[PDB]
DNA sequence: TCACTACCACAAGCTACGCGAGCGCCG
RNA sequence: CCAGCCGGCGCUCGCA
DNA sequence: GTAGCTTGTGGTAGTGA
């Protein structure tokens, strides 16, 4: 039941903190029984978010709870409902138990009201998980707010009302995987909780009571409250999240500043201005390019990387120990026994790497030296030493190196010596060493991003702003989405965001659309009309009117039926601008793209690059003791699984030797893999496969069981698998 | 160095135990803490299992490879690696016998069945309890003469003295049994008495023969010596700080030593019966522990984790058992994986790969290449140079860039459903992380770009490198092994761009449209266009003004105006081609020219290029198909790469983007939602006075919203058809590109009305979908993700069975000469009353495409020779002819009737190899059919019933369930019972029902696969039959049919004495067909892995290795593919070596 | 794609057989030295850092081009099993 | 007659449950 | 040439 | 949990030494 804190981002940490599970002591629920349980039951109202659960084998069982849902005395998640006597509503509320809930007639909050008086006779209400249209007279209790039925996690999506529940989970789940960006900006559109989140979570730091500002260090901020008190508030400089993420608090206030009780002091890891901010709002073009935004493929502007827009600071806590072998305690020293001084530069401090140094895959992070043999010296390695320089330090190199993939800059180091001040030093362990290194994993092409709605995609190309699409006004887009991945998936909620974000750019402002009660289509056209004044009004006064390009498309647009023919292009454009689409020039050819293309400020996010992101490529390496199948982990990547699903595929094809190759020389065949390596090194042709181990070990298992498994030849007679290790004496 | 052609499971003789065994484990002394060395002769002593060190020994007399096969005169140690240890077994001399629980507790207790005692409870009763027996003779009484084989207790046995018991009791029994004697005894009991007692004797008789026949006699069933698994096998490691992990077998292997040793001391100390047994219970129980845990209670490791220590069974059977481990194979050395990202420029022939990865991959190939150049002196040197990323010189990148040459690799997607789930490409090194995949394959491996992760390997052997770039190279795998249909079909992206350009536009027709005749209609109606009255695309039949104003000579001519902004590609113009005055749009012709560009044969291009209509997914499907056919593989390839780029670039500029206003709402809904809401009250006010009831009020409301939803579905698409032919959301759905059909509106109904949690069933997504309206639909999207979840499990599982059975099925042949053909029906009887109808286009295509005629046929006027392979063009011919009324069925060769015992001929199968020409001999069809079947099975789309009244729309969909009940003989929930069907109409009939009764599904899901595959399978279900008139072996028996074609063929033909082998055809489910197969190598793989061998040991089964499953596990080259004896031997020669051997000939003339 | 893949196709009665051929051929080309060819003069395989494919880039790619010509011959049992490995090391030098 | 059971039915017993991937920790 | 990473728990993805 | 494959044995009408 208890797990690592998904501290991707304080929010991620906060949800990982609110989710409910099924599996457990075992007396409660087992794993293979759940069709009726995993169902989103009718009482799950305002108590359980029916969106929060994880997609996969373990679904419905694991699920975080609703907004206000709270446990009373004995685990009964009550949910609030305002009281109402007659046709009169109350500012009073009651947390009702699921049981007591069915007892009454509850109504939605969408319900019109004069402050305390209902407004419609035939108004909606829900009896016991049953939709019933009742009169204002039989009304006994109402929902507090639409937010109460979803999780905090889920309550964060703008136009959730226009998106499908299924892709909503993807939106909700993907939020727990966000990553703290150096530059964090709260969503161009919010629902109104991002403040609350950071507040209720301990992201940002708040002011206790009214007061004034004293010291504003990059490490500490001291204040003098109005009650004559003053405190020094230390700031978490740079700490390693359990997920290996950055944890800092960025002051945003100046010295000597009269502050209000509970005003943002320093921005938490991911708060723009005490507002939850993860990812940034980007200008985006909802159009298809060559193929770079294929099915869920995406296209980025080199312009975004220039202004370190999407950069993630990631911290991996590699770790190594100085074991005490009876062959001789593994020593820690800058002595790397065999080859260069070139690789001993950065390892300044005796054994220690200097902080603030650039580390690439393959470099030694920490030097370690144990002893060569198991217990005896070596006869072939003995004569070789004497030749060049018999006097060579017998200690072996078992030094922590930069695992292939990527390394960054060592920022912090920790070393625990003999005289334990007060630490639980495991037995045999002489001493330990932790190294924290981070890298501006610059949003590269391999990375993936997604909006709060569910659209998921991997960056296909990093176009130079030079030729990527640009507005009639020099300003170029940041990203280009593939429309295709939109009609199929059901979430017009994002289309409304790009549009609304559109206004905000030339209107320079943010907004807050509650869940079901947020903004509306007409209202949006309003602002657009107004934003069109910013875009073109400015363009008109700036000395010029329209381009021959803006008209070619206008011709095509009128023919389209997007614009009512017969209007002055000035008017036509406005009408087309209100449609959420504007004209865009190719930038590569500068020829406009026949047909207006909607665009907008879409708030999108970067997604977790597990060490599963940083690729795994293996040639040769470790194998399993029992099964002689290859594996990795620390340094050696670790092989990939072939699975039968795949076997069969090859089985479909006539890949006989290709299949032979896999089962053997490539995985289990010992003398095959061995001699194989020797073969390719020679540029020769692989010998013929010997018996795989998983097989040999298998027979013996069988033989261990009374079962006797014997190999046979053409004419039913013995053959020998065990090359000669089965015969006695 | 030969090849193992047969595997054999047989019981083990005590001596054979001694045989595999090296020394005897006699004490539970693993390893003593102070010394990480094996304690004593314990379970880890190296004598008993193997050299604790490489080639090295104990004290150190001999230490290298020079003397690998000699032992040290002082302490005995021959050495290879430590493998020897993980190889060698051990044996424990048990005090008093005990027996394998596998045979004792197997449903048909293989021991209680054989020995007639209460097949079940009595076993339990004395085996783990107290009851003694008498050996040969015992002259004195108890009340009745010596019980030659009956049992007595120690009490009326103790009295006597002044015999053996437990498992020591049945030990004697088995020995004194003269199989023969009792064989004669049951043969009689079987046929004479009635079914009651005759029935038992019968099943009871299989076990016996089993022993005798095979020889391997049954006396070994009891245990007195236990084989010890090598050491290395069950781990004994150093976790951390001092922690140690050891395979649980050791916790039980110790539980066992203690008691046996405890017993040797107990029996040698004093013998108080009570406690003697108390421990024999614990003994025999610990026995079962390591063999099988759970079959009887479950032993736990002391307080820390109440987890049943994994037993031998659990190790062999299961989803991740041992067979599970092997049958599927698990970890390559040269592998890798990373995220995917599109490669537009990428040609099918190649694929983009991050250098950095490559680096590690072709490490060896590179290394060698290093020394080859001046970059590195020696190997070790080259490695050190690469040990770090900042040590790399730019020159290295050249060498690597060099070793890869044309060398190619394979790409695997997440779920590997079919052969295309993996393909070979020409890696073109690249910077960064992600991996560039070509897009049209996205459909092959069901994969979109939303985070998709896949794998990759390298054809090391030049032999293995060969096949890859050859038969695995994607470019050569265009068609679908499922449907002769291509699988490189343009996708949602390209196609979108391709449709844009070729669509024709129609605008306004307010004034005259009949230029068809008037010349004043040419002048006047031409000035009206110049004006504002007549548009450029008016609905005039002879030619709208668009054609009149502009006329183009040469092709180029026309395109020059477009760019000049005089004409748009979607305009109806008039242009002349190589020989015709044609009236068509700029886009339609452009498409034509491009066609001619990719491939030079300009004339053969337009032959299949109907540029009448806007290019849709099927028209392109039909063209790609064509191309591949007419022109040839590689040439049809240079094509795909072309369309790709253009449908890509065409998409960019098309300027299509979804807008909120784009999702346009019909003005219509308000009226119809009103005309329907008014009828709801006519039916609700129906409720007040009892014209109806409860059941009927519910059904009529269902039909109201079932007919009204289909009504709003036509309207949105009709409006887009007449008013907005070019809507991003519309044009998207119509093109193969992207969209949904039942789904959009169906989706709307779903959000508006979704069924309740159980199943008992106003807003759009454009307009606010109300609060509750969103929670109601949640129940379904909730059930949908769960249903599909179990569906993937059953699909791979189903398919797992497909392979379990059709693996062995391959094309090793010479036209199976048995010409017993199947007749393919063209007309279907009952869809209403009694009527005759022409089956569907598709279905029929699916039944006859690329097949083999059993006999000649003269239809409409052409002569269809016997044996010819009919192409789709021919398959169409018949249609037109049946339409005529000259033909009703079709004599066709098929596997169901192919002769070839194990395998099928090239004639019984057909056309479609990945290519279109006849299938090449040595093709693993058993698999290809299995995949092409199991890949579609997962998605498991919607199933339900939808019924209307007056408009009258009834929809019919069903789930995998049936598919299951089908492949597995079963008794459907409500359906035609096969067992009865066969009885009624016989084989050729059931055969036919199955197949057709299985096709209905996919037909109902949009999926399109050929019947071949299914046949394959079903024939496999009917490869066994029962008996009725004996010859060699007794009647009632289920066995291999063809194998009977063998014995019968010889009982009449060769050896005289016509002993009619009256048999009875037997039906078996896919499951049960695999379960019981000749080879057990395949059977041991699935099910318990218990019974499988249990049965195959008794009978020293000589598993003739034919088939892949069995031969794969061995890691032996596949009996097929390249291992097909047909081709596995083939020599190549240069004309220079020919005359050479010819001279080895000319020199033979002596003196 | 690959040159005249269709040409080659029709040349065989069975696909999987084709594979066997080339393979055992490029195996020969390597083993007994790489000068064991039959079409090097004028037109021949080629690479581009320089034009050195002429020596030993991809064997199978060569066997392709050769096989695309009517030079070689393939039969179930054309020349006595072991008598072939003896006469192939006698006339081709490369090492 | 005497008598042994013979043969239908229903409860009761084991085996599946896609493919791959990573991350912290547990003895 | 020797080691931590056996297994597993729990968690995320791709394919709707 | 869920369906389902198979065995095994006890419960309710026959029938011949
Ligand atoms: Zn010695
Ligand atoms: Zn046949």
């Amino acid at each position: 039941l208890s797990q690592f804190k998904d501290e991707t981002n304080p929010l991620s940490s906060l949800r990982h903190k609110r989710r409910i599970s099924a599996l457990g002591p075992g007396g409660l629920t087992r794993e293979r029984a759940g069709f009726d349980v995993r169902d989103v039951h009718r009482t799950h109202y305002g108590r359980i978010c029916p969106v929060e659960t994880p997609e996969g084998a373990n679904i419905g069982l694991i699920t975080s709870l609703a907004a206000y849902a709270r446990v009373d005395e004995l685990g009964f998640i009550r949910t609030p409902y305002r009281r109402v006597v007659g046709g009169v509503v109350t500012d009073e509320v009651v947390y009702m138990t699921a049981t007591e809930e069915d007892r009454y007639t509850i109504a939605q909050a969408n319900t019109p009201l004069e402050g305390n008086r209902i407004a419609a006779e035939r108004v909606v209400a829900r009896r016991k998980g049953e939709p019933v249209i009742v009169s204002p007279e039989e009304v006994e209790f109402m929902d507090v707010s639409p937010k109460q039925v979803f999780s905090v996690n889920t309550n964060l999506i703008p136009f959730l009302e226009h998106d499908d529940a299924n892709r909503a989970l993807m939106g909700s789940n993907m939020q727990t995987q966000a990553v703290p960006l150096i530059r964090a900006q709260a969503p161009v559109v919010m629902t109104g909780l991002e403040e609350r989140v950071v507040r209720d979570s301990l992201a940002a730091l708040y002011a206790e009571e009214d007061g004034e500002v004293a010291k504003v260090d990059g490490n500490r901020i001291v204040v003098r409250y109005e009650d004559g008190r003053l405190v020094e508030y230390p700031l978490r400089r740079f700490y390693r999240s359990n997920q290996g993420t950055a944890l800092d608090q960025r002051p945003r206030v100046v010295v000597g500043q009269r502050v209000r009780k509970g005003d943002l002091l320093a921005d938490g890891p991911a708060s723009e201005n005490g507002f939850l901010a993860l990812g940034q709002n980007v200008l985006v073009a909802i159009m298809p390019f060559d193929g770079y935004n294929f099915e869920d493929a995406i296209v980025i502007s080199e312009e975004l990387l220039k202004r370190d827009f999407y950069t993630s600071i990631h911290i991996e806590r590699y770790e190594i120990e100085a074991r005490d072998t009876k062959l001789g305690p593994e020593r820690i020293t800058r002595d790397i026994p065999h080859l260069s001084e070139a690789a001993l530069r950065d390892l300044d401090e005796e054994g220690v790497v200097r902080i603030g140094a650039e580390v690439k895959p393959g470099d030694i992070l920490v030097g370690r030296t144990s002893f060569k043999g198991e217990s005896e010296p070596t006869p072939e390695e003995r004569l070789l030493r004497s030749i060049f320089g018999e006097k060579a330090r017998d200690v072996k190199d078992t030094s922590l190196r930069v695992p292939p993939g990527e390394g960054g800059i060592v920022v912090r180091t920790v070393r625990l010596r003999r005289g334990d001040p007060g630490v639980e030093l495991k037995p045999g362990v002489r001493e330990v060493v932790r190294v924290y290194v981070a890298q501006k994993r610059k949003l590269q092409v391999g990375d993936k991003l997604a909006n709060r709605h569910g659209n998921k995609g991997v960056v296909a190309k990093i176009l130079p702003v030079e030729d990527m699409p640009h507005l009639p006004d020099g300003t170029p887009v940041d990203v280009i989405l593939n429309p295709l991945g939109v009609p199929s998936r059901m979430n017009l909620g994002q289309i409304l965001e790009t549009h609304l974000g559109l206004a905000g750019y030339f209107l320079g402002q943010r907004y807050i659309s509650p869940i079901f009660d947020g903004a509306k289509e007409p209202e949006i056209k309003e602002l657009l009309a107004q934003a069109f004044e910013v875009y073109f009004g400015k363009r008109k006064g700036e000395g010029f009117g329209v381009d021959k390009r803006e008209v070619e498309v206008l011709r095509r647009a009128e023919k389209l039926g997007l614009v009512t023919p017969g209007k002055t292009p000035e008017e036509q454009l406005k009408e087309l601008f209100l449609q959420g689409k504007v004209v865009l020039y190719d930038g590569r050819t500068g020829e406009p793209i026949e047909g207006p293309i909607v665009v907008g400020q879409m708030f999108i996010m970067k997604l977790y690059h597990m060490v599963e992101d940083k690729m795994h490529a293996r040639s040769t390496g470790p194998y399993s003791l029992i099964t002689q199948q290859p594996l990795g982990g620390k340094a050696q990547f670790g092989g990939q699984r072939f699975g039968e699903m795949e076997v069969w595929a090859l089985e479909a094809y006539g890949a006989a030797h290709t299949l032979q190759e896999m089962l053997t020389l490539k995985s289990d065949d010992i003398e095959g893999r061995n001699a194989a390596y020797e073969a390719i090194i020679k540029g020769e042709d692989v010998p013929e496969p010997s018996v795989p181990e998983s097989f040999r070990v298998l027979v013996k298992e069988l033989q261990a069981l009374a079962l006797d498994v014997q190999t046979l030849d053409e004419k039913d007679n013995p053959v020998d698998i065990f090359e000669g290790l089965a015969s006695k004496r | 160095k030969k090849e193992v052609r047969k595997v054999r499971i047989a019981l083990a003789s005590p001596e054979k135990i001694r045989s595999w065994s090296y020394g005897e484990v006699e004490k539970p002394e693993t390893i003593n803490y102070r010394t990480l060395k094996p304690e004593r002769d314990g379970l880890f002593d190296e004598r008993i299992f193997g050299p604790i060190k490489d080639y090295e020994c104990a004290c150190g007399k001999y230490k290298r490879q020079r003397f690998e096969g000699k032992v040290c005169e002082r302490c005995g140690v021959e050495v290879t690696k430590s493998i020897v240890r993980r190889y060698r077994m051990g044996h424990i001399e048990l005090a008093t016998p005990a027996a394998h629980i596998w045979f004792v507790k197997d449903v048909p207790s293989k021991i209680g069945t054989l020995l007639d005692l209460s097949a079940t409870e009595l076993e339990q009763v004395l085996y783990f309890s107290k009851y003694i027996v008498l050996d040969p003779k015992g002259a004195i009484l108890n009340g009745v003469p010596v019980e030659k084989r009956q049992l007595l207790t120690d009490e009326e046995y103790r009295e006597l003295r002044y015999a053996r018991m437990g498992a020591e009791a049945i030990q004697q029994l088995l020995k004194e049994l003269d199989l023969e004697a009792l064989e004669k005894e049951l043969l009689e009991e079987m046929k004479h008495p009635s079914r009651a007692r005759r029935a038992k004797a019968r099943k009871r008789l299989e076990v016996v023969r089993a022993f005798l026949d095979s020889g391997n006699r049954p006396e070994w069933m009891i245990l007195e010596a236990v084989p010890v698994l090598p050491p290395d096998l069950r781990p004994m490691v150093q976790v951390d700080g001092g922690r140690f992990a050891t395979s649980d077998l050791n916790d039980l292997y110790r539980r066992l030593i203690n008691r046996n040793n405890r017993l040797k001391k107990l029996l040698a100390q004093g013998a108080p019966e009570i406690i003697i047994r108390n421990e024999k219970r614990m003994l025999q129980e610990a026995v079962d522990a390591l063999l099988d845990n759970g079959r009887r209670g479950a032993p736990v490791t002391n307080p820390g984790s109440d987890r049943p220590l994994r037993s031998l069974t659990d190790i062999l059977s299961g989803k991740q058992g041992r067979f599970r481990q092997n049958l599927l194979g698990k970890r390559v050395d040269y592998s890798g994986r990373s995220v995917i990202v599109v490669g537009p420029q990428l040609k099918l022939h190649q694929c983009g790969l991050p250098k950095r990865m490559a680096l590690e991959l072709f490490k060896p190939f590179l290394l060698k290449k290093m020394e080859e150049k001046g970059i590195a002196p020696n190997v070790k040197a080259a490695r050190r140079m690469l040990e770090r990323q900042r040590d790399i010189k730019d020159e290295v990148w050249d060498a690597l860039e060099e070793v890869i040459h044309g060398k190619v690799v394979l790409l695997n997607r997440a779920p590997t459903l079919h052969r295309l789930g993996i393909q070979a490409f020409q890696p073109v090194l690249v910077e960064g992380q992600s991996i560039q995949l070509h897009p049209l394959v996205c459909e092959a491996f069901n994969a979109d770009f939303d985070g998709d992760q896949m794998a990759v390997h390298v054809p090391l052997s030049s032999f293995a490198q060969a096949e890859a770039r050859i038969q695995m190279l994607s470019a050569h795998n265009l068609l679908s092994p499922a449907s002769g249909e291509p699988l490189a079909k343009p996708s949602r992206d390209i196609i979108l761009g391709l449709y844009y350009i070729t669509q024709v536009r129609k605008e306004k027709k307010g004034a005259g449209l009949e230029f068809a005749t008037p010349e004043e209609a040419l002048a006047a109606h031409e000035r009206g266009e110049v004006a504002l009255n007549a548009p450029i695309k008016v609905a005039g039949r002879e030619t709208s003004v668009g054609r009149l104003k502009y006329v183009f000579a040469n092709p180029d001519e026309a395109l020059l105006a477009v760019a000049h902004g005089i004409v748009d590609l979607q305009d109806v113009v008039t242009v002349r081609y190589m020989g015709k005055r044609l009236e068509t749009s700029p886009g339609r012709i452009l498409f034509a020219r491009i066609v001619a560009e990719a491939v030079e044969d300009e004339k053969v291009a337009w032959e299949l290029i109907q540029l009448d209509v806007p290019q849709e997914k099927n028209s392109l499907k039909d063209l790609v198909y064509q191309a591949f056919l007419r022109l040839g593989m590689e040439k049809t390839a240079r094509l795909l790469d072309a369309l790709k780029y253009y449908g890509f670039t065409f998409s960019t500029t098309s300027g299509i983007t979804i807008g909120i206003d784009d999702a346009v709402i019909p003005e219509e809904k308000k009226q119809y939602l009103e005309e329907a809401d008014r009828k709801l009250l006519q039916i609700e006010q129906a409720y007040e006075m009892g014209f109806l009831t409860d059941r009927e009020r519910y059904d009529q409301i269902l039909q109201l919203w079932t007919e009204t939803t289909e009504k709003v579905t036509q309207a949105v698409f009709k409006n887009f058809e007449e008013n907005y032919p070019f809507n991003p959301l519309y044009v998207m759905a119509q093109s193969g590109a992207r969209g949904n059909p039942q789904q959009i509106r169906q989706l709307c109904g779903l959000r508006g009305l979704m069924q309740k949690p159980s199943g008992e069933t106003r807003s759009s997504f454009r307009e606010g979908l109300t609060v509750l309206e969103y929670f109601i639909s949640s129940h379904g999207a909730r059930k949908g993700g769960a249903d599909t979840a179990l569906r993937t499990a059953d699909s791979g599982y189903l398919t797992r069975k497909l392979v379990d059975v059709t693996h062995e099925i391959v094309v090793r042949e010479a036209d199976c000469g048995t010409t017993n053909y199947i007749s393919v029906p063209l007309f279907q009887p009952d869809e209403v009353t009694r009527s005759l109808r022409l089956r569907k286009r598709a279905d029929i295509e699916a039944g006859l495409y690329g097949r083999v005629l059993a006999r000649e046929v003269e239809v409409l006027g052409v002569r269809l020779e016997e044996g010819r392979y009919l192409s789709m063009d021919d398959v169409h011919l018949l249609i037109k002819a049946a339409e005529a009324g000259e033909i009703q069925e079709v004599p066709v060769r098929s596997p169901l009737t192919c002769q070839t015992r194990y395998g099928v001929c090239q004639k019984c199968y057909g056309y479609d190899l990945s290519m279109a020409r006849p299938v090449s001999i040595g093709e693993a069809v058993g698999i290809v059919a299995a995949q092409s079947i199991g890949e579609p099975g997962t998605q498991l789309t919607m199933r339900t019933f939808h019924t209307g009244g007056v408009a009258g729309a009834a929809d019919i969909t069903q789930g995998l369930p049936r598919v299951i009940e089908l492949f597995e003989a079963r008794r459907p929930k409500a359906a035609i019972d096969p067992h009865q069907l066969l009885e009624a109409k016989g084989p050729e009939a059931v055969e036919r029902y199955l197949v057709e009764e299985i096709q209905k599904v996919y037909r109902a899901q949009g999926v399109k696969l050929h019947d071949k595959h299914i046949e394959i399978v079903v024939r496999q279900m009917m490869k066994y039959v029962e008996v009725t008139d004996p010859g060699d072996s007794r009647l009632l028996e289920g066995q291999v049919l063809e194998k009977w074609d063998v014995e019968a063929l010889n009982e009449r033909l060769i050896a005289e004495g016509k002993t009619p082998v009256a048999w009875k055809p037997l039906l078996m489910g896919v499951t049960k067909s695999a379960l019981s197969t000749k080879s057990w190598l395949s059977a041991a793989s699935f099910q318990n892995t218990t019974h499988v061998l249990t049965e195959a040991a008794i009978a020293g089964k000589k598993d003739e290795l034919i088939g892949l499953k069995e031969n794969v596990i061995l890691g032996r080259l596949i009996p097929a593919g390249t291992g097909s004896d047909f081709v596995r031997f083939t020599q190549v020669v240069d004309q220079k070596t020919l005359k050479a051997i010819e001279e080895a000939r000319k020199e033979a003339v002596e003196a | 794609a690959e040159p005249g893949i269709d040409k080659l196709f029709g040349m065989v009665d069975s696909k999987y057989r084709l594979t066997v051929v080339v393979a055992k051929r490029a195996q020969q080309l390597l083993r007994h030295g790489f000068k064991n060819t039959v079409l090097e003069p004028e037109e021949r395989p080629k690479m581009q850092t320089l034009e050195g494919l002429f020596d030993d880039p991809n064997a199978v790619t060569w066997a392709m081009k050769e096989l695309l010509t009517g030079r070689l011959v393939f039969g179930e049992n054309l020349v006595p099993e072991d008598r072939l490995q003896k006469e192939m090391e006698r006339l081709y030098p490369v090492e």
